[PDB]
This record gives C-alpha cells, structure tokens and sequence, in this order.
C-alpha cells in the first residue's frame, strides 16, 4: 500500500534539506521536510527529469514533463516553497500528479530547489525511504 | 522609506547600567531580527546578539552572557540593548541593524558609549587646594588637543582648496 | 568557537585597479556568511550574504565567491569611494563570529562634484567631541574627591 | 526500452566516483565507470536497499534482498539481488567498474533505481567466510561512499 | 601549488598526555592525506594514509582524522618513543607536497636490560656525528687530493 | 627490505646515481618514491615512478636535476642527481607504495657535496702538502670534542648501574 521515499538536497551554495515522500495506494503525495539556507521568500521547487548528479544540478534536465505540456502544467511542477527571515522552507505539499510508482514515477528523478519565485540551488536524487 | 534611529551617546561611571535604543521607520521589526554588534576604538565588529522580536527569542555570544540583555518593544517598533556592570572594556560603540539570520539589511547610525574611574583613590590623598589645581590644569589641556586636531584638519583642507 | 580569518590585514591599491581580499573559516561553513563594509567614522554595510548575493543598493563592481572554509570578496574596478574597512562574518553556527577586517587604502584630474570636502566638518566635529568626553571623564575623579 | 542510470558516490571519506547503467530490453544490466581513492585491492560493492541518503552511508540500509536469501558472491544461486560482489582497485587507488548482472534490473520488482550503491572498506567474501556476519555482509566492512541511483538521460 | 601547513611548529608533552598536531591544506584534499613519524635520525615511516587509516605495525594509540582542509593526528597516550618530527603529505594533485614538519618532545615526568638499552641508544647518535666530521674533512681533502692528480 | 646505495661525497657539479633494490615485493605492483631531506629541516617529495610502464612524475623543483628510474629485472629502483651543489646536500630515501601512501619509506643514502681551489691550482707543492697535513690534527681533535662530549652523557649512567 504505503509507499515512501526521501531526498537529501546539496548545491555549491548554502541551501541543504532533506525531502520526504508518502504515498498510500494511489492516493496523493505528500512531500514534507524543510530546506535551510534558503533567502526569505519564494523559491521555485520541481521535479527535474533525470537523476543525474555528474555534472551538479545541471545534468538533472528539464522539468519532469512526461506529457509535454494549473491544467496546463508539468507534472514535476510543485510551484514554490516558502523562507522565512530565519532562511528556512518548511515544505507541506499534497499532490496526485506526481508519485512513486508507475509511468509518473519520480523515483530515480531529482528535487531542485531554486534560486527565485517560480538557477539552481540544490538538488538530490529521490531515494526509496524505509 | 526605511530607517534605525539609535539612542545618544553615553558617558557613565563604572558599575552603571545604560539602556540603548533603536527605533525602526520603514519596517515591521517583527518579520526581522534585531541584532546588536560591538566595535571597541581602533577594534573590529563583535556580535552581541540578536532578538526575534515576533516571539521574543533572544541569542547571544557567551561573551556577553552577564553583560548585555536585548529586548523589542513590538508596539513602539523599537529595539533595546541594556548593558549592565560597565568597564572600560565596554568603552565602544554599539550599532543595531535589523535582518534575516542571513544578512543585516538595515544598520542604525550607532551609539558610542564612553566609560571613565581608579582615578579618584588617587586624588583623595590629597589637599582642597590641591584637587583644585589639577581640576583647572585641565582646560588648557583640553584646548591644546582640540587645537592639533583643528590644525590637523586645516592641513587636509589645504590641497583640496 | 568559528574563527573566521581575513587577509591582507591591510593593502593598498591603484584606482581602476582589480582587488581581492580573502576570508578563511576555520570550519566549513556551507556559504553561510556575509561580507560588511565599513568607511571611517561611518555604521556598517552590508555588500554580500549567502557568500555571494549583492545585497540592495551595492554596486555591481562588488562580487563575492568561494565556498566551503575559503571565501573572496573581489572588486572588479576600484573606485576611490572604496576606501574602508572590510569584515567577513559567518552565520553558520553560534555564536556568530568575525573576521579581524582588512583595511583598504589607495595608493599613488577628478570631478567637481566638494564631496570629499564635505566629508571633513563631520569628522573634525566627532573628534572634537571625542577629546570633550575624553576631558570630561579626568574632572569625573576630580570633582568625587572634591565631594568627600 | 533502452533504459540508463547514474550514480555518483560521495563520502565523508577520500572515495569518489561515477558510477552508469545501462540495460536494453530485458538484457543484462552493464555496470560501468570509475572509483577513485580506494586502497589497493578489493572492495565490496553492493545495491543497498533504500536511497536514504538522511544520515550518511548508514542510512541507505541491509544489502537490497527482496528474496529472503542469504549473501553470497555475484555468480552464486544463494545470494542478495544486490550482491554485486568486488570492484578491484590498482596502487592508483582507483577501480574500474566492469559488471554486467541480470538479477539486478532498471525496472520492475527488481529495479535498483531510487537505491544506494555502496562500495566498502574491505573485500566482500562472496559469502565463504567462517561466521555469521559473513552471510549478511561478506566482511566487506565500513561504508567509504554511496549515492542513490537516478535515471539517467 | 598546494601549501600543506602544520601546527605547532614544535610542541612539548607530558607521558600519558593527549597530544594533537594539526595539518591545514590550501585547498581541499578530500583525505588524500599521509601522515609520516620520523623518530631520533632513522628513515621516515607511514603512521596514515587516506586521512584515517592506520598503517600496518602501527601502535593504536594513533589516530587520524578530518577532511576538506583541515586535517589531524592524535596520539591518546603519549608514551616515550613517541618523541619524533610528524609530517604531513597530500597527494590529491601534483606536485606531492609536505608541512614543514611538528617535532614533538617531552618536558619530563615525577633494570640492568633497561640501563644498557639507554646506553647503547648513544653509540648510533655518536658514531652519526663522527660521520659527519668524517665527511666534513673528507671534502676538505678532496680538492687537494684533485690538484696532486693533476 | 629496500636496500638503498651506500653514502655519497662528490664534487659540485658531479653526477651521482643512487640506488634502491626491493626484495620482498614486485616493484611494478607499486610506485617507487624518492624524499630528499636536507640536514635538520623536512622532507621533500622528489618524484616517483611507476615500474610497470616507466612512467615519472616529479615535482618541477627537481625536473631536470634528479631523474628517476627503474629496472624491473633487478627489481631496483634509480635517482640521479646532476649539476649538483650544496643545496643538495641531503638524505635522500626512497620508498615503495600506492599512491596513497609510500608504505616504505627505508633506511636512506647520505649525499654530502663539497665546495675554492683557485688557492690549490696557483700554490706551491710543497705549500698544498703543508696545508693537506695540516687537516689530520684539526679533525682528529674534532673528534675528540666528540669523544669526551659523548664521556659526559656515559657518566651519569654508568654512576646509576653502580
């Protein structure tokens, strides 16, 4: 039933967090965690396509967009969290777009955290949790 | 438009207590921190610490732990720092800013805080006549200082007219 | 306790000319740390924050980099506005700690555009005032004696 | 059809290192690239279980072992799907990764995506050794560096 | 370049003490890092390599950690002859450089085997700086030994 | 073991080979390392070879001065020194080890270089004759400071086995 997964973000810059995913049936996902290091405001947070970490949050690739298109949105498109004055996101988000098995799967894919309100901050591969 | 207007200078015994101020325009001081930082004459910038105004949370540097003790007023928009116990060690001037953990954005124009005092023992081994006589022999001495510095300026003005 | 670590302690430089100071953590400190300028007799500025954002209203002249224990602050064009003392200060942990400063001077035509002329009354008049208090605090003993 | 992964392995320690996949169809998964500041000799080299990079190496999990079996080299019958065995290192202190596996697989119930790579501080011992530990870890000993497994373009 | 740097330069310790060199690089090393113990006059030896891995015959009172720049060596229980230059090697990029070395001695402390041990312990150092003198004549000799050949 | 060459004494500006025979490994299993020490100051990494392919690194303060190299059937290892002077008075180890460590950093070759012979090529025979007898009392009162120095550091012990 219950599906779990987890992402540790790293960048050059000052940004860290660790990510966490929960998925019962094919219910909604729910990312939870908090992100330090962040300015106070908005920053943009998606799912990129790849989980490739050779080359930094570079060789993570577009926006994880299966349908090549809100309706109109891709599906790795979590619009932004938010920092406080203390530097630091909580993340609270419900989605159904994403999820942790079959065709819109976004374990293997990559969590980035961005510079501005929706470069790259940081960024982590999204990991099967216990 | 925003701005930090800090108390004025202080000059106090030693053992005195002294409360400075600093009153923000331009901002809520509740979506900031207030901080507070040291600079001792011809010295770099310590941090004192800093208040969350919003819940009153107050971090500090463990060298000021006795020292200093920082409070916000949320109503009045105002920021305080108390220094208690005062030396000459404590001779400096203090600046308040405002910022996110990260950065001050907002810095205030300081305050300086002077602190004279064994001195006095001194003099108290001594006649009326004779604590008189040192007391006067201050003007001209004073003078003489404000003169080299009037001179000092006057030198520096001189290339540029 | 973090010991943050700057050098030179001191330089001089031309105008026009390309500058870097330096700033060393004595632990990693993941960018968390801010770059503060300081010109005579004036408060604090903040130029940089998370190591290398330009802060509001700073010249783009300015920039800031590195990373980990070893961080640079690098104007690209000297102007003769400058001068001051630079302070590298880290927020990664508690308490919050500062470098020792470097202090940067020029070395050896302009606009009419009196402004240096200017800048003088105010620190004559602040150093004045620094020897009244200065003579204030010698009568202080004095006049406690003359009291008992 | 032609599905790829990545993975790059970080430690608090000297070991560095890329690590690809790639697997076409239903074929053989060929594990491929390069490890650096490892000591000369072998090191055990396994898919652990979750990609939870939270708390280092440590947090990544047992060897991935859907099966309930017991460890064991990569060419045993009795082994973990993730017992990937040995990657050689030279005096360079560096191993070249050559492995093609076919019970490990980039999709399926037996998919290493979303999982941790671990190359270890000693040999693993293919399950031949004269302990318990033995048919749990192989005695590979300390994890010197992970990373979870992404899908690659 | 990267410049290795050690610290203290030279350190004094008590026996049973818990004595702790430093080594700073320039850049990071990522634990590409030797530690080398060169005792009295003998040949350098391998204490660590890797940062953190002990070398094989090496007592366990020797320990090595850090990463990034900053680097260490710890020695828990400071015995007697453990009295020796430390230095340390980084071989992440070339060239391979070294500190300039922490020499560490004691300061002081408060059986025939032991007293004839301490007293051969002198031959080796005395017959070291008749050598020296040895050679130091030797080239003195050379140049005159050049002109009778002539 | 790594048998390393005997001491060296040479003129400025002379040759010198040293050697370093390996017996208890392969030398093409490892790198072989070579370490300069001038006297009472620290150890300098010269360069190191791999056996197996004869390929060197050095650092640049040597190239060109000390060159390194390696026969895999005698199982040695080689440095030479060229133009050499004072500077390079020193002990130079070699060792043997991954790249990660020199695992045998071993015993070690003094090399001591000399250095005026315009008095020598002008003088008369029988005035370089007094000159070169006049050496044999100088260094053998040397070493009787030596002597009576190391006298002293006996006496105490041999008061404690009394």
């Amino acid at each position: 039933m219950e599906m779990k997964a987890v992402c540790v973000l790293k960048g050059q810059g000052p940004v860290e967090g660790t990510i966490h995913f929960v998925q019962k049936g094919s219910g909604p996902v729910v990312v939870s965690g908090t992100i330090t290091g962040l300015t106070k405001g908005e920053h943009g947070f998606h799912v990129h396509q790849f989980g490739d970490n050779t080359q930094g949050c570079t060789s993570a690739g577009p926006h994880f967009n299966p349908l090549s298109k809100d309706q109109e949105r891709h599906v790795g498109d979590l619009g932004n969290v938010t920092a406080g004055k203390d530097g630091v996101a909580i993340v609270s988000i419900e989605d159904s777009l994403i999820a942790l098995s079959g065709d819109y799967s976004i374990i293997g894919r990559t969590m980035v955290v961005h510079e501005k309100r929706d470069s790259r901050l940081a960024c982590g591969v999204i990991g099967i949790a216990q | 438009e925003v701005q930090l207007q800090q108390s004025g200078a202080e000059l106090v015994r030693p053992g005195a207590l002294v409360k400075l101020s600093c009153k923000a325009s331009g901002f809520n001081i509740k979506d900031y921190y207030m901080y507070w930082v040291k600079q001792r004459p011809e010295q770099g910038l310590e941090w004192i610490g800093w208040i969350d105004p919003e819940n009153d949370n107050t971090i500090y540097d463990p060298k000021f732990q006795g020292k200093a003790s920082i409070s916000a007023d949320t109503s009045s928009n105002t920021a305080y720092l108390q220094l208690s116990s005062l030396t000459s060690e404590d001779t400096a001037v203090y600046y308040c800013g405002g910022g996110p953990l990260y950065a001050m954005d907002y810095w205030g124009q300081g305050t300086s805080v002077t602190v004279c005092g064994s001195d006095y023992e001194f003099l108290k081994s001594w006649t009326v006549e004779d604590i008189q006589k040192r007391l006067l022999a201050l003007d001209p001495m004073m003078e003489q200082e404000i003169e080299e510095i009037r001179q000092k300026y006057q030198s520096k003005r001189q290339p540029i007219l | 306790d973090i010991k943050m670590t700057q050098s030179p302690s001191s330089m001089y430089a031309s105008l026009g000319e390309r500058v870097t100071i330096t700033c060393k953590a004595s632990q990693d400190i993941k960018s968390y740390l801010s770059w503060y300028q300081q010109k005579p007799w004036k408060s604090p500025k903040t130029l940089i924050y998370y190591a290398t954002r330009l802060a509001d209203g700073v010249p783009s002249r300015f920039s800031g980099s590195g990373s980990g224990q070893d961080y640079s602050l690098t104007i690209s064009s000297l102007e003769s506005d400058d001068t001051a003392t630079y302070y590298c200060l880290q927020h990664r942990e508690r308490p919050l700690t500062v470098g020792a400063g470097t202090k940067l001077e020029l070395k050896g035509s302009w606009t009419v555009e009196q402004k240096r002329l200017l800048a003088l009354d105010p620190m004559m008049e602040q150093e004045i005032e620094e020897i009244r208090q200065k003579y204030q605090c010698k009568r202080q003993p004095i006049l406690d004696a003359i009291e008992a």
